[PDB]
RNA sequence: CCUAAGAGUAC
């Protein structure tokens, strides 16, 4: 996201507002008659920008807009966050959860895990068994493994509906008990 | 198979499933889990090889390792936690369960021990039933910290003539430790009796734990409100001390420790402050945990877990380090593009003040990922180098 | 190193391991198929003629 | 749901793994160890597209 | 069979400790000023409060008849007569230490299945206790 | 399949997770073996 | 919502991400 | 693939409650929880059996049959 | 394996009557050891089990996205509003005897993957078989009946 | 005289009752028998003639094996293992036939109402698939695109849940005792207060709450078990309970018979 | 592959019987009875009913391995009382109690109108 | 059959 001065509010703010979000929602709903509003529309109107590491060296990024853009009884259950005590941002992260890859986006609550466990799951979900393609019945692959009853996870992430994980799940919801039952 | 105990002679038991099955206590010398480990089996083809395999490489003969003149096999995992829970002073067993537990010991002599309590209800203590497994004539006496001949805390261990006089049975007694029960039994009665002891203890404790139950959950990682407030206060105080040290260094008033530069001394002080902050918060959390806490029970038994695990899950994950240092400035003078230049605050260089229960902020998540990556790389390099050195 | 110090051998099995609290310390559980594959040669003796004949 | 981005060579689906390399036409300066006589080396991997 | 020791004590302190069913009590003899007792009691099965008078008897057996454990314990049949009928709370344990506290005071340590007891007093009446098994009988 | 189609390999500390990797490659997705850190995912 | 120039929330960014994946896809780099 | 006949854990028959569930979701605009409670799925084993099912068979039916009579 | 690096093989399989059961008759599909939790510090596993329990009871879907403001306390409050113990513990009874277990069991739905490593594709034994043509030693690999 | 039963709720598929004046072992054995040892009818063998659908043959065979069938008169059927026929006959099996064709442009749903009994039931009350929903269509067995066909035959034998869970008629069985924890058979995990953090069971209304000052009753045993039996549909739930008791009694009687005969 | 047939859980194999009784030398007047193709369902019930008896000094059972459906039950009674007689009395009491329970349940169910 | 390459399991 691009952050500009926004002299009307007297403080730094994202260039994207509720109108653009509404237009994007309208376009998505129409896809599922008004003027189309795609990602290229955001790109061409200076709403979002493409930044690589070299350019990322010379910018200041806000992690989330709602907590870092506006200037300054808290829930003890919530994790501790800081405001960075600085207002000179040039860009804003679209979402922090987008730092993860395809395999790590399946992990539920990856921030509550020890990092090697996340690495293990990333390497191990590629070996998970499910439905790799819907046309597996007309493909002569050397080896194929299909679940009888794939189930979409009860605990799901927002990023896994762009990976079609709810359409082609690779696991099942089993009733698990954590117990030293029999020693086996 | 890095050592001779990783290659031992067993007795075949033909079973109707597609996996090798082995006792839990023998997994330690093999360094074997059941998360997909495969193992190999070789069959001798002559009477000479068969005989020398049974008389030299047999599992009971390997119980005491020459590697450190102490037993290499012990009570582990569920049996250790169960044996700690069973020998508590609160544990009393009624007649029916006592009979079932006595029958489960294969070499039980057939006499029911007189109950520890006769009136108004016959009750057997857990120590009384466990002493049936211990062979007759074994004497053991270990004095823990602060224990007397009377045991107000029930710590230490006194076993007289194969009867547990007092002490909670835990890792220091039935684990693979020098001077423990395994060592004494194998040096007094022989390897065969020690293997029989392994079997009897496992059977009785596993039966009792099956009919008592043991679990762990998210609530075991939760400390109450006042403890969380004290932990947050401790973290804030440590961060304030770090800020004061930073002010002193930035005013050049800080003096360099002899043998290191100014920056190295400052980093050393900051790391020490953050480390002791994490330790103090973890100790607060551990003290707050009740005796019914399941993670606390596993730690006390020694079966699994440690103080640092409780600290990181409940109080504070701590300072993430790469190459023995705080998170370096990968970008120009900053760790991430979300911090300003020349920011030496604990959050800017990889201090995770949130526990795993609370969850990590994105920057803390990335720093923890860097630490875990360093750990994995070190593991791979270490296993390769150790293999070469061993050869 | 590949054929003299260490070599592939016959009469060997390999498979996944599982825990069993009901097995003795010196016991190992062997799948029935593996036990049916691996064999031991027993010399025919007056002391074991009957059971060897039965196994045959 | 198939996303494409792969070739079919002799009936087998082949994917080209993205190969990482150092960028060209960038000047990089590196220190050198004590035994070497040269202390610092500035190099450019010049290449024309 | 006979009562090796018998006295009346007053409880001065009850310590729950980390337990929910067992409490450690300290008691002072109400007749001899040199005799004191420390004892773990299953309070769930026999409640004990502070300033409570308990008659305590240590015996070598429970049968009324004289002695003619090594014999397996059997459930008490109906109509069986034993010393325990006259008391409320009975434990069985072994003596594991005879300590010389002073010139006249000695202490005897008993372990009833892990419940510990220490009885201290002058040897003139604690001499009957010896290194063997014993029954502890308590009535309120 | 998706992870394979977005995979990068580095011919051969280069194995470490660098700071500049933020938002460009997955912080925790890499083989445990000899390719730890060398093989990355977008 | 009613105001056209009101600032967005953390929930609104998922709409932007949806648009991105509606145009790019998951294997956009290979095809491009 | 297609709705399981029975709940895995307890064994309650749920293979006849899929079309009713879809009808409740679509025609009556009921949320998932109320629709599950209406069909008689009170234990969360059955609720996860019906709630998390993915009806992939529709996709399979889209392709033309290999052996058409 | 779960989605948190908690791999493991099936030790044994019990029928329904032998598994521990809650007061509602629910028996687990899987039982995993507590000792896998403390050392590995997979708190996300427990949080996801709790969230999945709440989602199954309420009919909604659990939002387990990483950096959201979803806390254990809120999930526990929802679970308590559903009439269960807030921390996911349930009183369970032993299958063999029907007696209550002295310890309450952490119980709930969790997402598991079946991995490609099955025992039937790995079991292998060789008494005598084909030999290498050059060294006259057993061939390599279970696909070739090797040694 | 003996065990006493009082039933709270009676339904077509559920019975909720109280089992008083009985040992814990007896109640648990009854529960286990109801779970496992009750004979029932279910499809056991599937001969597939034609399958042009999108599902595998053994997939459909498994689904058919999980279809609940009427088993009211299952005691009149014999086990296939102890019948004199070769593979299956009328004295020990019921033969059904599923023949479906996709002659409609829209998807055609193959339910369990299309299962047709072929073998002569000889007047028994077995074989009919159990229909529960109001629409009348049974379990959704398969789906057919236009032109797809599914022809197969099923043989159903009697069986118990021990051999395979598809023969279990008992679903979930609620089983509770001592709602107030007066016997102290559990130690309640808690953070601040055990009473506040553990919700009271619905059965707590049927027992007197403890006085909180009385001493622990060490002589008290366990009785008055609150049990709720659910029925899949193969047999009525009351018949589930009665046949569970009958099967347990048969097991004990067989033990006596073996003891006497040896 | 190596998985045993499920009917082996309850069907007696060839050449084996339901019960076998062996005297116990550890204690006087004690027997060990091996029940084949049985499990906790019968073992717990028999053990509890035996413990209800007044002349039974010891009664316990154990399933030595979950793989195999069999269990061992040790019974020791007072002098002059046959352990087999104790087993007979326990089985008879169980049968009587179950019959009474079945009768009571039938009578209670006959009183319903909303079934 | 050999060779090479790649992916992966447990350390
Ligand atoms: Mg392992
Ligand atoms: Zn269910
Ligand atoms: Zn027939």
């Amino acid at each position: 996201f691009i952050v500009e001065d926004d002299e009307s509010l007297g403080h730094k703010e994202l260039k994207v507002r509720k109108g653009h979000i509404a237009k994007l929602m309208a376009t998505e709903y129409q896809d599922i008659d008004v003027e189309e509003y795609t990602w290229s529309s955001l790109l061409n109107e200076g709403l979002v920008e493409y930044i690589d590491a070299e350019e990322e060296e010379s910018i200041l990024i806000a992690m989330q807009p709602e907590d870092l853009e506006p200037a300054e009884d808290v829930d003890p259950a919530k994790r501790i966050r800081v405001s960075h005590h600085a207002t000179t941002f040039t860009h804003c992260e679209i979402h922090p959860s987008m730092i993860l890859g395809v395999a790590a986006s399946i992990i539920p609550f990856p921030d509550h895990n020890q990092s090697p466990r996340n690495t293990y799951q990333s390497a191990m979900g590629k070996q998970a068994m499910g439905v790799f393609l819907t046309n597996y019945n007309v493909r002569m692959d050397t080896m194929a493994n299909i679940l009888y009853y794939p189930q979409k996870p009860l605990g799901t992430t927002r990023a896994m509906e762009y990976l079609k994980f709810r359409e082609l799940p690779a696991g099942q919801n089993a009733i698990v008990a954590i117990a030293c039952y029999s020693g086996y | 198979s890095l050592h001779k105990m990783s290659m031992m002679a067993h007795r075949v038991k033909v079973i109707p499933y597609s996996t090798f099955r082995l006792n839990l206590s023998v997994t330690s010398p093999y360094n074997a889990d059941f998360d997909g480990d495969e193992m190999n089996l070789h069959v001798p083809q002559s009477e000479e090889t068969r005989a020398e395999l049974s008389q030299l490489c047999a599992v009971p003969l390997q119980i005491v390792s020459p590697q450190s003149n102490k037993p290499c096999m012990g009570i582990v995992q569920d049996t250790l936690c169960g044996i700690r829970k069973l020998t508590l002073r609160d544990t009393f067993i009624e007649l029916d369960q006592v009979l079932n537990m006595l029958y489960w010991v294969p070499d039980w002599d057939g006499v029911i021990p007189t109950p520890a309590i006769i009136k108004p209800k016959p009750l057997w203590s857990g120590k009384q039933i466990l002493s049936v497994a211990i062979p007759n004539g074994i004497h053991l006496q270990r004095f823990d910290e602060g224990t007397t001949l009377l045991s107000p805390k029930d710590n230490g261990m006194l076993i007289i003539d194969g009867q547990i006089i007092f002490g909670v049975v835990e890792k220091k007694t039935v684990g693979s430790s020098n001077g423990g029960l395994i060592h004494v039994v194998t040096r007094e009665k022989g390897p065969q009796v020690c293997a029989k002891l392994f079997g009897n203890i496992q059977k009785v404790v596993n039966f009792w734990l099956l009919h008592n139950g043991f679990s762990t959950g998210i609530g075991d990682t939760i400390a109450d409100g006042p403890t969380m407030r004290e932990i947050t206060e401790t973290i804030a105080e440590a961060k304030k001390k770090v800020l004061d040290v930073t002010k002193e260094a930035q005013a050049n008033l800080l003096t360099a420790k002899h043998g290191m530069t100014l920056r190295e001394s400052f980093e050393d002080n900051v790391v020490r402050f953050l480390n002791e902050a994490r330790d103090k918060a973890g100790r607060l959390a551990e003290v707050n945990l009740k005796d019914l806490n399941n993670v606390k029970q596993m730690v006390m038994a020694g079966s699994k877990g440690s103080f640092i695990n409780i600290a990181q899950m409940s109080a504070c994950v701590g300072q993430q380090s790469v190459e023995g240092k705080r998170i370096a400035f990968g970008f120009v003078d900053r760790t991430l593009p979300h911090f300003s230049k020349d920011d030496y605050s604990p959050e800017s260089k990889g201090f995770v003040e949130n526990s795993y229960l609370r969850g990590l902020t994105p920057q803390e998540f990335f720093f923890h990922a860097m630490g875990g990556r360093e750990g994995l790389i070190d593991t791979a390099v270490k296993t390769a180098e150790t293999g070469y050195i061993q050869r | 190193r590949g054929n003299l110090m260490g070599k592939r051998v016959d009469f060997s099995a390999r498979t996944v391991i599982s825990g069993d609290p009901n097995l003795e310390l010196d016991q190992v559980g062997v799948p029935k198929s593996i036990a049916k594959t691996l064999t031991y040669p027993e010399v025919v003796t007056p002391y074991n003629i009957d059971r060897l004949t039965q196994l045959v | 749901f198939d996303m494409g981005g792969y070739f079919i060579i002799n009936g087998s689906e082949k994917v080209l793994i993205a190969q990482e390399r150092s960028a060209g036409n960038i000047v990089q300066v590196f220190k050198k160890a004590a035994p070497s006589p040269i202390s610092h080396v500035a190099e450019i991997r010049s290449a024309l597209e | 069979s006979n009562t090796l020791f018998d006295d009346i004590f007053q409880v001065s302190e009850v310590d729950p400790g980390r337990y929910n069913k067992v409490c450690r009590i300290e008691a002072a003899s109400t007749t001899q000023d040199q005799c004191k007792l420390t004892l773990d009691i299953n309070v769930e099965l026999f409640p004990v409060a502070a300033q409570d008078s308990l008659t305590v008897t240590i015996a070598s057996s429970l049968n009324l008849e004289d002695t003619p454990a090594t014999r397996s314990w059997r459930p008490p049949q109906a109509g069986d007569r034993s010393l325990a009928d006259d008391y409320d709370y009975v434990m069985y344990g072994t003596a594991y230490k005879f300590e010389e506290v002073s010139k006249d005071l000695i202490a005897v340590y008993y372990s009833f299945g892990g419940l510990l007891m220490r009885l201290e007093g002058n040897y003139r009446n604690l001499n009957n206790l010896k290194q063997e098994n014993a029954y502890l009988l308590i009535r309120r | 399949t998706l992870s394979h189609l977005r995979r990068t390999n580095t011919p051969i500390k280069p194995r470490q997770l660098h700071n500049t990797h933020w938002g460009l490659v997955c912080p925790a997705e890499t083989p445990e073996g000899q390719a730890c850190g060398l093989v990355k995912n977008l | 919502f009613e105001d056209e120039s009101a600032p967005i929330t953390a929930e609104d960014s998922w709409a932007v991400i949806s648009a991105f994946f509606r145009e790019k896809g998951l294997v956009s780099q290979q095809l491009d | 693939m297609i709705v399981p006949v029975r709940c895995f854990s307890c064994g309650k028959v749920v293979g006849d409650k899929w079309e009713s569930y879809l009808n409740l979701l679509q025609e009556d605009e009921l949320d998932e929880g109320t629709a599950l409670s209406r069909l008689g799925l009170k234990r969360y084993c059955c609720r996860r059996m019906i709630l998390t099912h993915v009806d992939l068979i529709e996709k399979f039916l889209r392709y033309n049959p290999l052996e058409k009579r | 394996a779960s989605r948190h690096g908690q791999k493991g093989t099936i030790g044994i399989t019990y029928r329904r009557e032998d598994m521990p059961f809650t007061a509602e008759g629910i028996v687990p599909d899987l039982i995993i050891n507590p000792h896998a939790i403390p050392s590995r510090m997979t708190v996300a596993h427990l949080i996801e089990c709790l969230l999945s329990k709440v989602a199954a009871l309420s009919g909604n879907e659990g939002d387990a996205s990483p950096f959201t403001d979803i806390t254990v306390e809120g999930i526990s409050k929802l679970l308590r509003e559903h009439g269960y113990q807030s921390r996911g513990f349930e009183v369970m009874y032993n299958g063999h005897t029907g007696k209550k277990l002295m310890a309450q069991i952490f119980f709930g739905p969790t997402y598991y993957q079946r991995l490609r490593h099955m025992v039937d594709d790995k079991i292998h034994a060789r008494a005598r078989g084909p030999m290498q043509v050059l060294t006259r030693q057993p061939v390599e690999g279970r696909s070739r009946d090797g040694g | 005289e003996g065990p006493q039963v009082k039933i709270r709720e009676a339904s077509k598929d559920n019975v909720d009752f109280i089992l008083s004046n009985v040992d814990l072992a007896m109640a648990n054995s009854l529960r286990r028998v109801m779970i496992a040892e009750i004979p029932t009818l279910a499809i056991d063998s599937v001969e597939v003639e034609t399958n042009t659908t999108v599902l595998a043959d053994e997939f459909i065979a498994h689904r058919l094996g999980l279809i609940p069938l009427q088993s009211m008169d299952i005691e009149q059927l014999e086990y296939s293992r102890d019948c004199f026929c070769e593979d299956h006959c009328d004295k020990c099996s019921v033969v059904l036939t599923l023949q479906a064709f996709g002659e409609s442009e829209s998807t055609t749903n193959v339910y369990s109402k299309d299962l047709v009994i072929v073998s002569n039931l000889m007047g028994r009350n077995i074989g009919h698939p159990i229909i529960q929903d109001k629409e009348g269509n049974g379990v959704l067995i398969c789906k057919l695109r236009k032109g797809q066909e599914l022809k197969l035959t099923c043989v159903a034998k009697k069986g118990i849940a021990k051999e395979h869970a598809k023969w279990g008629p008992a679903a979930a069985i609620e089983f509770e005792y001592d709602p107030w924890n007066k016997l102290k058979h559990t130690d309640y995990w808690y953070e601040q207060d055990s009473a506040k953090e553990w919700p009271q069971s619905k059965n707590c209304e049927y027992e007197d709450p403890p006085n909180e000052g009385d001493p622990f009753d060490y002589k008290a045993q366990a009785d008055t078990f609150y049990m709720n039996v659910e029925s899949v549909g193969s047999i009525p739930v009351d018949q589930v309970v009665v046949r569970g008791i009958d099967t347990l009694q048969k097991k004990v009687a067989s033990i006596l018979l073996a003891l006497t005969q040896m | 592959m190596n998985a045993p047939d499920r009917f082996e859980l309850f069907l007696l194999g060839e050449g084996e019987s339901k019960l076998k009784i062996d005297p116990d030398t550890k204690a006087p007047n004690a027997v060990v009875i091996t029940f084949e193709k049985e499990d906790h369902t019968l073992g717990n019930l028999i053990r509890a009913e035996l413990l209800n008896d007044r002349k039974v000094l010891f009664a316990a059972y154990k399933v030595e391995h979950p793989f195999f459906a069999r269990f061992k039950l040790r019974i020791q009674t007072t002098e002059g009382y046959d352990p087999k007689d104790a087993l007979k009395n326990a089985c008879n009491s169980i049968i009587n109690k179950l019959g009474a329970l079945k009768t009571n349940f039938e009578t209670e169910w006959n009183l319903q109108t909303l079934a």
